[PDB]
RNA sequence: CCUAGUAACGGCGAGUGAAGCGGCAACAGCUCAAAUUUGAAAGCUGGCUUCGGCCCGCGUUGUAAUUUGGAGAGGAUGCUUUGGGCGAGGCUCCUUCUGAGUUCCCUGGAACGGGACGCCACAGAGGGUGAGAGCCCCGUAUAGUUGGAAGCCAAGCCUGUGUAAAGCUCCUUCGACGAGUCGAGUAGUUUGGGAAUGCUGCUCAAAAUGGGAGGUAAAUUUCUUCUAAAGCUAAAUACCGGCCAGAGACCGAUAGCGCACAAGUAGAGUGAUCGAAAGAUGAAAAGCACUUUGAAAAGAGGGUUAAAUAGCACGUGAAAUUGUUGAAAGGGAAGCGCUUGUGACCAGACUUGCGCCCGGCGGAUCAUCCGGUGUUCUCACCGGUGCACUCCGCCGGGCUCAGGCCA
RNA sequence: CCGGGACCGAGGACCGCGCUCUGCAAGGAUGCUGGCGUAAUGGUCACCAGCGACCCGUCUUGAAACACGGACCAAGGAGUCAAGGUUUUGCGCGAGUGUUUGGGUGUAAAACCCGCACGCGUAAUGAAAGUGAACGUAGGUGAGAGCUUCGGCGCAUCAUCGACCGAUCCUGAUGUAUUCGGAUGGAUUUGAGUAGGAGCGUUAAGCCUUGGACCCGAAAGAUGGUGAACUAUGCUUGGAUAGG
RNA sequence: AGACUAAUCGAACCAUCUAGUAGCUGGUUACCGCCGAAGUUUCCCUCAGGAUAGCAGUGUCGACCUUCAGUUUUAUGAGGU
RNA sequence: UUAACUGAACGUGGGCAUUCGAAUGUAUCGACACUAGUGGGCCAUUUUUGGUAAGCAGAACUGGCGAUGCGGGAUGAACCG
RNA sequence: GUCCCACCCAUACCCCGCCCUCAGGGUAGAAACGAUGCCCUGAGGAGUAGGCGGCCGUGGAGGUCAGUGACGAAGCCUAGGGCGUGAGCCCGGGUCGAACGGCCUCUAGUGCAGAUCUUGGUGGUAGUAGCAAAUACUUCAAUGAGAACUUGAAGGACCGAAGUGGGGAAAGGUUCCAUGUGAACAGCGGUUGGACAUGGGUUAGUCGAUCCUAAGCCAUAGGGAAGUUCCGUUUCAAAGGGGC
RNA sequence: GCGAUGGCCAGAAAGUGGUGUUGACGCAAUGUGAUUUCUGCCCAGUGCUCUGAAUGUCAAAGUGAAGAAAUUCAACCAAGC
RNA sequence: AUUAACGAGAUUCCCACUGUCCCUAUCUACUAUCUAGCGAAACCACAGCCAAGGGAACGGGCUUGGCAAAAUCAGCGGGGAA
RNA sequence: GUGUGAAUACAAACCAUGAAAGUGUGGCCUAUCGAUCCUUUAGUCCCUCGAAAUUUGAGGCUAGAGGUGCCAGAAAAGUUAC
């Protein structure tokens, strides 16, 4: 029953909606029982990082085309590029994507260096101490400063481009030939006609012939 | 608050400010949007002109993310740039050295044109443009070129 | 969390209503069918056994090894990789122990109250004790300490080894992949799903670069992306029903659960089921000995107690209604408003204050000056100097001014 | 121009207007005198007297009504809370604004600190493909508070004539993938637009909607269960009813 | 005979959905101060009810704008009781 | 628009106050925002319709009761002050 | 009927005092002020439905009065006093026994005469209606605080074998017997009792149950149903017992 | 009305039931209401029932033609009317 | 349409009989009534004498008059629109 | 000062009539009529089917018609003496 000038209102509350509440009283509860969780799981990973290495991904609609951010494994090609073993590399810290392709060769590149850096950083140490193996670090490099995050220190360096860029006159270039303008009406009508334009040009080789 | 509220002056006065002849029962006129065509015509007129009809054509699926680019104008241009490099060029101390602007780095796909511009020359990377905003940066020596 | 009250559905009325992307919490991957071990069923339930094995049975209509699309098989090629046993030290659980006044005086039945003087504190959370207790008692804070049991984690050491099994780089060629299923027509239900989103019944019933999907039905020609009709698997999420624990700007015996009590009890109904009322003497029973009237219940004395104006009908004991004593009114209602009168009872205010003059008593100290200190820097305090016509307190006498109520 | 009576005394240094001018009746009461200093004046309660006075609450044009509820007393007893809107008040920042989904930290459900995304705002208009806001010191004219060198400049807002962007209807240049392209100039048309930004978060009140919705109240409808110890009909097995 | 089916029958009794809906009856709790109404217009399966305009209150801003008026006078029009 | 710079609207410049060109009042100027109650009415003078008539039914201008006590009509929502 | 003198009284009109509301002025080289204060001047006051402002009380929370209290806190009674227009606040006397207030902010399950309102308690009517079917009681003695309704004896009556007699089925569950007894119950009394208290009492090879079947109910073989379960009783079954 | 491959009737279904241990002098469904004396005219309307040459009307499936296809158009066509 | 027998079925008349009536009178038992003991309920705004007037058009209360003397027992059915 | 019906005065086009000025946007004036949703026809040669083309089919934009007489517009037969 309107009365006065008011907005139409749309409450979906005919429902019973009593029976299906969720207030939430435990928001510091809750936080202080994922501390305690993290805390007791870097314990049992006494001298590893807490996460895992992920590679570089750019995000995939036009919206958003422009960031990039992690994802979730290294492709398989990427992983032989740096001479990895597809097996060692899971038991490492290192992730393993078996279902991402490389269509271009800019995101093959940027993960190659992106994981050849970090077999550099690698210290493992032997499975058995009294005989140590080739692989295995000879025991004098061991005792250095670690990091334990590996989220921050192995972040994204910069998601965006740079917000512009200076450089000196007469360095400029010179516009499209008609202009910026007129360059995307007629880009967007060749295609509307692509269909009308190519059925008359070949109906008239068959009607001549 | 409920102790300053117009409900704690009503005591000892019967009915409560709703009225004798009229009482307050319960649902006097029906519930909600009730009797739009019928009896809140009047109402439903008089403001709210266009409730009732289909208008259009309808699309199944719509996708939000195909119809994104956001639009500046040709005025708020020159706020794009850091301050203190901004107040340079202004002042007139570069006079060899063009910026180049990034539409896109900044979250803009499509470059209107509506103010004036300094004549100085500059270089914009749109992925749109308008006719009018093509001329006015070309006519302060400037050039706009499509970035995809 | 956002997308979003959006695309869409709807007598397009009332109303209803998702998903992809994006940020974060939490992260972990895998084995079967389809191949001939064919130079050796290499595999397993059960029974007996001295503990080494033996016997029957299941099974060739297929039990192990080998392979799962990310591949893989079959060939090339040189390097590399792989077993057992100890183990300091550290962490969880239970259990031994932990600082300081009953000092002095007043009120009281009893200090845990008031006053004076002390002490402890990584302990002034909470409760008891004859009234508000840090030091009377239990506990409370801190790391250690006595003793004991069983699992984890793990620094670093001591020893076998290639018949076997495993990983990587390249290639001419091979490369098995789930059927009354997918799909189509029709019927009912359902969904935001619209020439039909999912599900199920009936009729028809596939293929090998095949097949499904690409949100408008159909034909022709291209393109993108996955691999259905077999299976397994931790964490982030829900819940106060069960066993435990810690808390509150929550209720305070008609409240809070129906139940603070021998409450799902007493009681009602043939039955399914319905279902209450009811907490408090005192610090301690010290719960009234004995005498006397009465057939008895009980009464009157006399006792216990700080109190019986606390006596098992017991803390405090309001109103409706009732009894006795005292005061008053009443010729078919009573009550009530304005204004006097009579009788009863009662709060205020007033009962002196200031000033001047004379006389007497008692005291140190009024003006002034010097030194020290403070401060608003020109106004004060303290020490000294005064030494009686000055200054201050009290008493006695005289005078002026003002002060309560009605006229 | 001279008599007689009643009721009242507000204010609290001087200032003013005046006059009959060593003073005064002129912007508000002073002077003299007596009795009593307590139940005397005054106040509370009970009763008699003169005058006045129908029982409250409620619906109703009209209630003291032969209209309805109410014998009496004590405790209980009715516009609330959440999500979403809207206008107004206070506060912070301001072309921006919002820490708390989450992470760091802590004397631990408190307090303090950090940032990527995202929401609303900064640009509209069409069903849609689409396109997208300056002739002028951001315009001309009439009023405008305030300021001013006195000539003038003129905020907010009101009226009026124009200019620019989108839609709709006409006109159709140079050019050319010869059918594409849509310049320029118009039109008693149209929009929740431009024309030197005003918004975002939070606090308090009124109002609106769906929810038990200010409190108490139907005759019905639906899901699942318990009854033939009364009474109705039937079945198996028993019993009872003088003398003419 | 619409009779009887546990004092219940023109559709038994018990628990739940359920605090079922009501344009219709009844009630709705302290004091003082200032302002102060309507039963009329239009539409509705509308006539015991709602929306819409009017009458009413509060919060203000623009000027103190010299503007205004349920009135008279003077000049000039309309009407068919 | 006219045979026509002849008209038409809107304008620059200039001229006309010594008196801005009827009375009375101005105890109440203009604009905007949000919202309550009400939408059963009844009585009287003059005009007036249906009806034999009615404390009956239906209208127009204005004043009253409702929402309101006080002094007169002995009494009496509406009459006189 | 007409005309003329005097007089009587409304909350109306005139003058004065006081309260509140509204409007217009004065107050800093501050010897100054709950500046929300104080001083000067004028006009106005009826009101249901309804609107807004200011204030008073109740239960809890933060701060503060270095607040009151066993030498008596809170509560209750009181024709005993003071303040406010009013809701209300404050003191004296009596009773009682362990906690409780003022001031500025915060918060809500926050104020009662009504709803044939909810639970508990108590009145008038009132020592009133009434305790009247089934023919009926009387004399002496004993017991006892007390005898119409306890016991013995002697008279008078009733039921009158389809009984008020003598035994059982259903149902009840100690009501059966003895000794003792204050209150409560036996709608009057009570020494008496089917009431109260303490003890005691029910013996079977032959009487019944146990055994057999009737109307009827339920397993098995099998078939239905998503399922709790429905049908089926010799049925489309490899269904048993006797001797040495 | 009915000769068991059946009539009337129960059940969600069933290798399920009642009449039925039954067979027209029987089972099942209706109206009138002892005996005596009688029971007339109407098949247009509404029901019930019988006979399919008639082609009128006519569903799904099936058959034919057009089209690149979805699809559209034609004949044929059970019971009932 | 008739109909013997039958009926706690409806109706009219005649004989017998009578307190149904003219027209009322008397007697008996158990109550009512008084006393001892025991001892409730409905209902109730406050209450209880009338005549006229006006008023919501039929008052116990208002206006004008009539009037009006403690505390009580047994009966009664006009009113309390009981 | 919303809708529907009906009505008045101009503007920009194309025409009829008359020698011409002029008159004509239905009947000399006051009545003679109808929303949302759905269907159907006319119009431009226009926009969409959201992986890309070409033809069918479907959906949009502007103006008419199919109708609500309860005429601002629900789809609707009786009985109760239980
Ligand atoms: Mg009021
Ligand atoms: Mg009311
Ligand atoms: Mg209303
Ligand atoms: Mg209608
Ligand atoms: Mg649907
Ligand atoms: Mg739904
Ligand atoms: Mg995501
Ligand atoms: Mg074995
Ligand atoms: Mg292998
Ligand atoms: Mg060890
Ligand atoms: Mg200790
Ligand atoms: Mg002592
Ligand atoms: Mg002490
Ligand atoms: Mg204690
Ligand atoms: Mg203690
Ligand atoms: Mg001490
Ligand atoms: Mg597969
Ligand atoms: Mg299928
Ligand atoms: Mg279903
Ligand atoms: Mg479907
Ligand atoms: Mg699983
Ligand atoms: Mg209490
Ligand atoms: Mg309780
Ligand atoms: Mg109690
Ligand atoms: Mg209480
Ligand atoms: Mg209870
Ligand atoms: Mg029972
Ligand atoms: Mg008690
Ligand atoms: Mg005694
Ligand atoms: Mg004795
Ligand atoms: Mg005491
Ligand atoms: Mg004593
Ligand atoms: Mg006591
Ligand atoms: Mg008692
Ligand atoms: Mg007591
Ligand atoms: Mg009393
Ligand atoms: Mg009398
Ligand atoms: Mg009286
Ligand atoms: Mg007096
Ligand atoms: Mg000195
Ligand atoms: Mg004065
Ligand atoms: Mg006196
Ligand atoms: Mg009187
Ligand atoms: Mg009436
Ligand atoms: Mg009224
Ligand atoms: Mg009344
Ligand atoms: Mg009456
Ligand atoms: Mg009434
Ligand atoms: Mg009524
Ligand atoms: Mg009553
Ligand atoms: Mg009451
Ligand atoms: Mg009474
Ligand atoms: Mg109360
Ligand atoms: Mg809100
Ligand atoms: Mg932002
Ligand atoms: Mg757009
Ligand atoms: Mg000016
Ligand atoms: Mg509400
Ligand atoms: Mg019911
Ligand atoms: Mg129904
Ligand atoms: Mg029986
Ligand atoms: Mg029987
Ligand atoms: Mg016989
Ligand atoms: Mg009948
Ligand atoms: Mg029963
Ligand atoms: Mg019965
Ligand atoms: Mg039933
Ligand atoms: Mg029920
Ligand atoms: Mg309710
Ligand atoms: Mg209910
Ligand atoms: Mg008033
Ligand atoms: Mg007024
Ligand atoms: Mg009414
Ligand atoms: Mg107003
Ligand atoms: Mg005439
Ligand atoms: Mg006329
Ligand atoms: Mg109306
Ligand atoms: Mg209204
Ligand atoms: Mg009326
Ligand atoms: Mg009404
Ligand atoms: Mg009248
Ligand atoms: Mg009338
Ligand atoms: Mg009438
Ligand atoms: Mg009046
Ligand atoms: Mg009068
Ligand atoms: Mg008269
Ligand atoms: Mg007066
Ligand atoms: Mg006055
Ligand atoms: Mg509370
Ligand atoms: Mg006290
Ligand atoms: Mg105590
Ligand atoms: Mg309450
Ligand atoms: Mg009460
Ligand atoms: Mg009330
Ligand atoms: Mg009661
Ligand atoms: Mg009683
Ligand atoms: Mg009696
Ligand atoms: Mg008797
Ligand atoms: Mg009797
Ligand atoms: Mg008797
Ligand atoms: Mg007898
Ligand atoms: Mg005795
Ligand atoms: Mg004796
Ligand atoms: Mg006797
Ligand atoms: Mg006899
Ligand atoms: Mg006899
Ligand atoms: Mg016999
Ligand atoms: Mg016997
Ligand atoms: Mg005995
Ligand atoms: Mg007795
Ligand atoms: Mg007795
Ligand atoms: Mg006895
Ligand atoms: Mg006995
Ligand atoms: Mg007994
Ligand atoms: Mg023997
Ligand atoms: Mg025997
Ligand atoms: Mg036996
Ligand atoms: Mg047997
Ligand atoms: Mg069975
Ligand atoms: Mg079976
Ligand atoms: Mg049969
Ligand atoms: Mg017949
Ligand atoms: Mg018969
Ligand atoms: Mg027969
Ligand atoms: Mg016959
Ligand atoms: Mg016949
Ligand atoms: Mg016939
Ligand atoms: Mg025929
Ligand atoms: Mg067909
Ligand atoms: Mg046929
Ligand atoms: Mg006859
Ligand atoms: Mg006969
Ligand atoms: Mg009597
Ligand atoms: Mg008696
Ligand atoms: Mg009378
Ligand atoms: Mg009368
Ligand atoms: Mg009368
Ligand atoms: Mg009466
Ligand atoms: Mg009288
Ligand atoms: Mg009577
Ligand atoms: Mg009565
Ligand atoms: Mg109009
Ligand atoms: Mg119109
Ligand atoms: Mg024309
Ligand atoms: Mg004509
Ligand atoms: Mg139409
Ligand atoms: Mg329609
Ligand atoms: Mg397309
Ligand atoms: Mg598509
Ligand atoms: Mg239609
Ligand atoms: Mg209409
Ligand atoms: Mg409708």
């Amino acid at each position: 029953a309107i009365k006065h000038n008011q907005q139409i209102p749309n409450n979906h509350f005919r429902k019973h909606w009593q029976r299906r509440v969720r207030c939430h009283f435990d928001q510091p509860g809750k936080k202080v029982t994922r501390r305690l969780a993290r805390r007791a799981k870097a314990a049992a990973l006494a001298p590893r990082p807490v996460d895992k290495l992920r590679p570089i991904v750019r995000c995939p609609t036009v919206k958003y085309n422009r960031r990039t951010r992690l994802g979730r494994g290294f492709t398989l090609e990427e992983l032989k590029a740096a001479g990895i073993p597809r097996l060692l590399a899971p038991t490492i810290g290192i992730a393993v994507d078996h279902r991402r392709k490389n269509l271009s060769e800019e995101s093959l590149a940027a993960n190659v260096q992106r994981l050849k850096d970090y077999k550099a950083r690698l210290i493992l140490f032997p499975r058995k101490s009294n005989k140590p193996k080739k692989a295995d670090t000879p025991k004098d490099q061991q005792t250095a400063e670690t990091t334990t995050s590996l989220r921050t220190s192995f972040g994204v360096e910069q998601p965006l481009a740079p917000g512009f860029t200076e450089i000196s006159k007469s360095e400029i270039p010179a516009g499209i030939e008609g202009g910026a303008y007129r360059a995307l009406r007629k880009a967007r009508s060749d295609a509307r006609l692509v269909g009308v334009r190519e059925k008359r040009a070949k109906e008239k080789a068959e009607a001549e012939a | 608050p409920t102790r300053f509220s117009k409900t704690r002056k009503h005591r000892g006065h019967v009915s409560a400010g709703k009225g004798r002849v009229g009482k307050h029962r319960k649902h006097p006129g029906g519930r909600g949007m009730a009797g739009g065509q019928h009896h809140h015509r009047t109402n439903l007129d008089k403001y709210h002109p266009g409730y009732f009809g289909k208008v259009g054509m309808r699309h199944f699926h719509l996708l939000r993310n195909h119809y994104w680019r956001p639009s500046i104008n040709i005025d708020k241009l020159w706020s794009l740039v850091p301050s203190d490099v901004r107040e340079q060029y202004l002042s007139g101390q570069k006079k060899d050295t063009a910026p180049v602007i990034d539409l896109l780095s900044h979250g803009y796909a499509k470059l209107l044109g509506k103010g004036r511009l300094p004549e100085i020359p500059v270089v914009v990377r749109a992925r749109y443009v308008s006719a009018e905003a093509e001329r006015k940066v070309k006519e302060a020596g400037g050039v706009v070129e499509l970035v995809a």
